RNA sequence: GGCUCAAACUAGGAGCCGAAGCUGCGGAUUUGAAACUUGUUUUCAAGUGGUAGGGGAGCGUUGUGUAAGCCUGUGAAGGUGUGUCGUAAGGCAUGCUGGAGGUAUCACAAGAGCGAAUGCUGACGUGAGUAACGAUAAUGCGAGUGAAAAGCUCGCACGCCGGAAGAUCAAGGGUUCCAGUCCAACGUUAAUCGGGGCUGGGUGAGUCGACCCCUAAGGCGAGGCCGAAAGGCGUAGUCG
RNA sequence: CCACUGUCGUUGAAAAGCCAGGGGAUGACUUGUGGAUAGGGGUGAAAGGCUAAUCAAACUCGGUGAUAGCUGGUUCUCCC
RNA sequence: UGAAAUAGAACCUGAAACCGUGUGCGUACAAGCAGUAGGAGCCUCAAUUUAUUGGGGUGACUGCGUACCUUUUGUAUAAU
RNA sequence: GUCAAGUAAUGAAGCGCACAUGGUGGAUGCCUUGGCAGUCAGAGGCGAUGAAAGACGUGACAGCCUGCGAUAAGCUUCGGGGAGGCGGCAAUAUCCUGUGAUCCGGAGAUUUCUGAAUGGGGAAACCCACUUACCAUAAGGUAGGUAUCUUG
């Protein structure tokens, strides 16, 4: 089987936060933890929390063994859009998007 | 630099206000048309 | 000073073909036994075998 | 008694969008792209049913050419030399045994060339 | 490309290639002609590129009747695949999703079909993780708290203003003031901090100001004058 | 109070500014508060200037769905 | 709990644009409206007395091939 | 086995296509508390007994909406009704209710301040009064009156 953890809305751009995925995508969740611990992203704190939710979910909701898990899937899906104006120069205005994302973590053996 | 609005309450009240309005005809009409469209602020 | 065709997904894609996070290279201290950052003292203040606090 | 158009229009571009399956990047996926791509592929289609019977006819005919000229005549003489021969086997039936039955070509070739 | 008794030129000859032209095979269709004769049947002849435009035949959609019907929780509409049928518009079946409606047929009526109108609304791209983060007065470190501290508090040191970048007001604003508590949003970064959220508190006058008494400009103005009406002016006054 | 020159800035810190210089600075000076003049009207040491980021006739609403021999667009299918 | 929770409060259904992850095939010596007509190889379902056909995905390689609308005498037009 | 010559396959930083499965978004379908056009009738005004429109209050309970007016989600009475109820968001608490509540209909009482606003004035919801009667003895309280015009 497979857990997961979901991390709907983090204050990030997806974009930004699938950088640090792509690194932890597939390895054991050993490594995987030591690359988000000393990683200098701010998407590697959240990708770290869901993660850890996720390992939690296998050995205390399914009573799985977290020494053989793995990151068997990650992905990160854009969440909601906050819409903010930005003044500009001549009393033109912009929108500006605050991105944020949604973490999609399942480990397995 | 110095902008188009500056207020002053007197001169406002003076001006737009609602003794000023019912002086004259056509302010009560201005009256008039503001309750007609149900605005909750009828003036200044 | 503006493109003239918006650009395909795939070629906004290939321009970050070169996007990479970077991974810390790690040790583990002779004393504590703890992973550290290489080169960097452990998060309680141990280095090559020698207390910082 | 309003009409909404919906459901039809949804089924319309679906149709387009359904043709223009596999096709490059907008060409697949948004209507405005895929209806001339669709229409210039049917263009394409109708204008190629006429030309791949010129193709063939040309691929036939190098392959006969090669097949009189293994046997000692020219495409234009062995030609010649089956309309000779009252000989009514056509180009995509002789590039056929040109290909997979040499000796039976032989023949054909010495039929034409006993006509010259 | 390359070509010189040519792969050039002249004059002849024979082959062949070559088009959606012509022929062959299958199918459709317009008109006309013949006959079981409103497609009932078979044929035959001539046709069938097309803008503006004229003429003909239909498809689908919403709604009314047909319909107190018929279908439908044994799964309606819608969504999303697949298969199949028709010249087309399109129809039919069906898997999955969905969870309460739909509608045969024939008539009837249209808010009846969208890719363009620098069309209208919303959503979301590209630019691009690019430019920028708003005075070049400036910060360093130690403690504290905290999930987390370059930015908060405290301390030491450094720097800046000082006819201000200090202090008191009027105008304008209106709770922003003070304390506690919180950190989502707001703050162009983080924030434990805040003019942000939440909850409480806080403004005390015979003498300060207003009100009040008085009048300026200028208003309004019993009577009065003037003016189609509306109104305009104006005395005494009354406000300001 | 003003705005002569230049650099900068021109998706600005700013829908007219900054910096460095510049002019007037007891006067036809500057400035606060209140008031007056209203659209073919006002006001103008006069530039058609200004009259609320709007001026060779303001703004709002209405006549009004002005008119447009002009430009753009005009949505299913097949047959002649 | 509920019939149902990708009915969980931004809550019925939940399209598209747009953005991910996974699987299969292709792609780093090759020049252009990105298709089309052919066509090798691979992958996958089925049959079939067993690598042959049929369906699906991909498409090395060859030929041909300058979007659409509008407006024009005439547009790939570097005209809208 | 060496060497030589020739010739395959394998590669994916990334990208494409298809399918699977999601995110975003909020179309579609169904739905309705809201609109639109009428018919047949009724009515066609409200106001100095203070209107329309408001301001400020008013609750056990912080805000807003609704009602109400210092008698302030209401008071009296007359009818209806018969078991719940103290308006909505929106519940909680204290309670009320067959000694008939909540609720509905007729009538009455109360009805702050502004506004024709009318005692004067005024930047509406404010400032300042005069006067009659009574009560208080202190610096007031209660009930009134005081605009203008027309006609008598
Ligand atoms: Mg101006
Ligand atoms: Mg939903």
């Amino acid at each position: 089987m497979e857990v997961t953890a979901k991390l709907r809305g983090a204050a990030i751009s997806a974009q930004k936060v699938r950088l640090v995925a792509d690194e932890v995508r597939g390895k054991s969740i050993e490594r995987a933890l030591d690359i988000l611990t000393y990683s200098n992203k701010k998407g590697a704190v959240f990708v770290k929390k869901c993660l850890n939710s996720a390992i939690a979910n296998a050995e205390h909701n399914h009573g799985l063994d977290i020494d053989g898990l793995k990151v068997a899937t990650i992905y990160v899906d854009e969440g909601i859009t906050l819409k903010r104006i930005l003044p500009r120069a001549k009393g033109r205005a912009d929108r500006i998007s605050k991105r944020t994302c949604h973490i999609t973590i399942k480990v397995g053996e | 630099m110095k902008r188009t609005f500056q207020p002053s309450v007197i001169k406002r009240k003076r001006t737009h206000g609602f003794r000023a309005r019912m002086a004259t005809k056509k302010g009560r009409q201005v009256l008039a048309r503001r309750r007609a469209k149900g605005r909750h602020r009828l003036t200044v | 000073a503006v493109q003239k065709s918006r650009k395909s997904r795939s070629r906004r894609d290939m321009r970050r073909s070169h996007h990479h996070m970077t991974v810390a290279e790690l040790s583990v201290d002779a004393t504590t036994g703890e992973k550290h950052r290489r080169h960097h003292m452990t998060k309680d203040g141990f280095y090559r075998g020698r207390q910082l606090f | 008694a309003r009409v909404k158009r919906g459901v039809q229009a949804n089924r319309r571009h679906k149709k387009i969008l359904k043709r223009a399956k596999g096709y490059y990047g907008a060409r697949s996926r948004v209507y405005r792209v895929a209806v001339q791509a669709v229409t210039k592929a049917g263009q394409y289609a109708y204008r190629d049913r006429r030309n791949k019977k010129r193709t063939f006819r040309r691929l036939w005919i190098a392959r006969i050419n090669a097949g009189a000229r293994l046997n000692g005549l020219s495409y234009s003489r062995f030609i010649n030399g089956m309309k000779k021969a009252n000989i009514t086997i056509d180009r995509r039936v002789l590039a056929d045994i040109a290909m997979h039955d040499a000796a039976t070509f032989g023949a054909l070739v010495e039929k034409a060339k006993a006509e010259l």
